[PDB]
């Protein structure tokens, strides 16, 4: 199927103008960064023997380069997710006065009540996807003791094939999203080029509506509807994310 | 059936005939005792998470020492401090006991303290040769474990009614950097890997 | 300089492992195509060579 | 660059580039009291190309990135509709030029 | 041992994997049945006739 077919009525005079807008909120995910991991020069290719030790040791010098090379991308890895929610170093606390226009806000702000700073929907993605690999703290004690049958995270770290933490913490990334969401939502865009300015949310929707050509008198006669339909949309998203499980 | 690895007794369940079991890829990993019949268990005799922390040696001696995810209570049972060096075991135990969330940091000390970030270590620390010498009575020059800092924070104060706006701007000049080419080579087909013959 | 330093020091880097990799035995009785011819006939001298 | 970009220089450099970018980046910031109308003889009077910013017990039009405060003209403001709308419209004389 | 597994008498600033340097085999073991029981080698390769 070839999408849908339409008609556009072209005339040759006649005007199409819309009346009534409608707020619409979309949601893009980007992976930003990848497991990085680490792989031991003799412990895979001979396992624990002194004679393929030799053999090894007369054979070559490969992996002088090869972990070299993972090594690297380790850290390209940090760069990434240090460049992407690192844009501003200053941190900006979430404002203690909830009046942001008629727009709410109590959802994308992060959520006291759980002792963790993950707002709602981070917690939400966080159970959507389901992180199978070894990014649960596989201990050595597990794979030594307590064991009955073997598994994959435990003959990957016996042959060497060591995974490595990321530089930066959860709980960290979510404090700079928190920071980037309070200085876009308080000081609209000027903390992206200067210092944190306060701007009104009403003032900053109506910066917004006159860089996208429809000029002020639009958000100020009718914003209550506007803020409604922001709130229902939000709702919508929370919805969708936590019964599809498929984003 | 010869191998190298450490033996320990296990609970596995073996069939009566059965002499030897073998990890998920051909790896003979819990082999039976003929003269006992009792069910043994081999672990490699090589635990690989071992990262060592260096200022560079044209800077100090002093290194730090990461086992990846383990508590400072197996360490000396995951790398058998006691068929090690006297050397190694000081980097087992003591009084740097320092853990974190990628197996604990033997070597260094923890301060309390949010400087910036100078040497990456895992997930939230990082570590740093510094001069505190001075500041810590008589001591040396040391490696530190601090926790990184978020930047600066800061407040705005929304207030509901309120303009900001700047009276005095200050232009800027920025450099950034950036690579457009490397440099092309060629390889003779012969002459390298069969030289002149 | 920073980075547009550092693509020409792996650019170098690469080329000498290209040079001390000429070493490798490879599972050869000699890393040395010369000793090789010198010291087996072309029948043995052969699977060393290949 | 950080802040608003003016132009830029290009360098050359060891198989490579290097952009001098110049930036506005405003500095000295003031905050006062604002307004987003004044609804003047029942008229919204929203601003044109700038804000509303407020002295002590005064009205000024002023450009966003910049302290240029202006008095209410007819001019500087277009009028949209009665006042009741606007949420939070203060309602100052709104000056007029040809009196 | 992160000088040996980088191969270099210097090495700077940093933190580096190394490999496993530390724990060498001392000791070897042997654990046979028992049998001690020999062939009839003496009656088969004695034999008065094949
Ligand atoms: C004005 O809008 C109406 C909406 O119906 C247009 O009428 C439709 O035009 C499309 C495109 O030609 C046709 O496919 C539909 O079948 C038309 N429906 C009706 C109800 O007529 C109309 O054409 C538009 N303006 C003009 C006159 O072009
Ligand atoms: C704004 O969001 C908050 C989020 O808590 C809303 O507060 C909750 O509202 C629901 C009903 O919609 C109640 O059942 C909860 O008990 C409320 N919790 C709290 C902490 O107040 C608030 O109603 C929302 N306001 C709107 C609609 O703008
Ligand atoms: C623009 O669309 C909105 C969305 O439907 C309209 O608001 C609705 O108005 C009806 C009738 O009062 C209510 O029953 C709905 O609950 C409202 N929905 C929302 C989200 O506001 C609004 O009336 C429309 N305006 C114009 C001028 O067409
Ligand atoms: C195989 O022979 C060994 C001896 O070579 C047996 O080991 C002995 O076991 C008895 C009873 O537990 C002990 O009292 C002896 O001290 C053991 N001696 C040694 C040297 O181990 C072993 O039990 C025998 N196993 C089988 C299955 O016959
Ligand atoms: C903007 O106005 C406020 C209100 O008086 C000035 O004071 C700040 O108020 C906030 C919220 O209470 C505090 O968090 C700040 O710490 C206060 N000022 C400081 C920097 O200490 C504020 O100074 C004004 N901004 C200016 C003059 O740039
Ligand atoms: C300024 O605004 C206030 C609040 O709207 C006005 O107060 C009322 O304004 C309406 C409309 O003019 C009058 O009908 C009421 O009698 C006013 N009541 C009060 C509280 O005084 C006030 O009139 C406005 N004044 C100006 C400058 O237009
Ligand atoms: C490390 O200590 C924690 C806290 O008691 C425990 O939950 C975990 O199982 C321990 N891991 C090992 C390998 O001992
Ligand atoms: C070590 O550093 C000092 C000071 O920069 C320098 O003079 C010396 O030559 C360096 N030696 C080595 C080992 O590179
Ligand atoms: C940090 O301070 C707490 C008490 O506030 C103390 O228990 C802890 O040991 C300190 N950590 C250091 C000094 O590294
Ligand atoms: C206007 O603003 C200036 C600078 O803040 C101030 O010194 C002056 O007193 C103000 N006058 C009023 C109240 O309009
Ligand atoms: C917040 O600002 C709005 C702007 O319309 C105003 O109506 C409201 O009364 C203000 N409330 C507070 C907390 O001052």
């Amino acid at each position: 199927s070839l999408g849908a077919e339409n008609s556009v009525a072209y005339s040759n005079n006649s005007i199409a103008i819309p009346t009534n807008f409608t707020i619409s909120v979309t949601t893009e995910i980007l992976p930003v960064s990848m497991t990085k991991t680490s792989v031991d020069c003799t412990m895979y290719i001979c396992g624990d023997s002194t004679e393929c030790s030799n053999l090894l040791l007369q054979y070559g010098s490969f992996c002088t380069q090869l972990n070299r090379a993972l090594t690297g991308i380790a850290v390209e890895q940090d760069k990434n997710t240090q460049e992407v929610f690192a844009q501003v170093k200053q941190i900006y606390k979430t404002p203690q006065i909830k009046d942001f226009g008629g727009f709410n806000f109590s959802q994308i702000l992060p959520d006291p009540s759980k002792p963790s700073k993950r707002s709602f929907i981070e917690d939400l993605l966080f159970n959507k996807v389901t992180l199978a690999d070894a990014g649960f703290i596989k201990q050595y004690g597990d794979c030594l003791g307590d064991i009955a049958a073997r598994d994959l995270i435990c003959a990957q770290k016996f042959n060497g094939l060591t995974v490595l933490p990321p530089l930066l913490t959860d709980e960290m990334i979510a404090q700079y999203t928190s920071a980037l969401l309070a200085g876009t939502i308080t000081s609209g865009w000027t903390f992206g080029a200067g210092a944190a300015l306060q701007i009104p949310f009403a003032m900053q929707m109506a910066y917004r509506f006159n860089g996208i050509g429809v000029t002020q008198n639009v958000l100020y006669e009718n914003q209550k509807l506007i803020a409604n339909q922001f709130n229902s949309a939000i709702g919508k998203i929370q919805d969708s994310l936590s019964s599809t499980a498929s984003a | 059936l010869t191998g190298t690895g450490v033996l320990t007794e296990s609970n596995k369940k073996f069939l009566p005939f059965q002499q030897f079991g073998r990890d998920i890829a051909d790896t003979t990993d819990a082999v039976r005792d003929p003269q006992t019949l009792e069910i043994l268990d081999i672990t490699p005799c090589s635990f690989g998470g071992v990262s060592v922390i260096t200022p560079g040696t044209n800077a100090s001696n002093q290194v730090a020492v990461l086992y990846q995810d383990v508590n400072c209570t197996e360490v000396p049972v995951a790398i058998h401090a006691n068929q090690l060096t006297p050397t190694w075991r000081v980097y087992s135990t003591g009084s740097n006991v320092f853990q974190t969330r990628a197996g604990c940091l033997i070597g260094a000390e923890h301060v309390n303290n949010s400087y910036e970030c100078d040497i990456p270590i895992g997930a939230g620390i990082c570590a740093s040769y510094q001069t505190q010498t001075n500041s810590r009575s008589v001591a040396s020059q040391s490696i530190i474990a601090y926790t990184m800092s978020l930047g600066a924070e800061n407040s705005v104060a929304y207030s509901n009614n309120s303009i900001a706006i700047p009276t005095n701007f200050t232009i800027s000049v920025t450099t950034e950097i950036l690579p457009v080419s490397m440099t092309k080579t060629s390889v003779d087909c012969t002459m390298y890997i069969c030289g002149d013959s | 300089l920073g980075k547009l330093q550092d693509v020409v020091n792996q650019n170098a880097q690469a080329l000498n492992t290209l040079v001390k990799q000429l070493s490798s035995n490879f599972g050869a009785i000699s890393s040395v195509l010369n000793d090789i011819l010198s010291r087996l006939d072309p029948p043995e001298a052969e699977v060393q060579i290949d | 660059g950080k802040g608003y970009h003016l132009m830029s220089f290009p360098q050359s450099a060891p198989h490579g580039v290097v952009f001098l970018h110049v930036t506005y980046v405003p500095a000295q910031e003031k905050n006062f009291t604002t307004a987003p109308a004044i609804c003047h003889d029942g008229k919204a009077h929203f601003p044109r190309e700038g804000v509303f910013v407020s002295n002590g017990t005064h009205w000024f039009v002023t450009q966003r990135n910049f302290y240029e405060p202006q008095i209410i003209t007819t001019d500087n403001t277009f009028v949209s509709g009665n006042c009741d709308v606007v949420i939070g419209i203060v309602n100052n004389t709104v000056y007029d030029p040809l009196q | 041992e992160t000088k040996c597994t980088l191969k270099s008498f210097t090495v700077e600033k940093g933190i580096y994997q190394t490999s496993n340097f530390r724990v060498q085999p001392t000791e070897s073991i042997v654990r046979f049945p028992n049998i001690t029981n020999l062939c009839p080698f003496g009656e088969v390769f004695n034999a008065t006739t094949f």
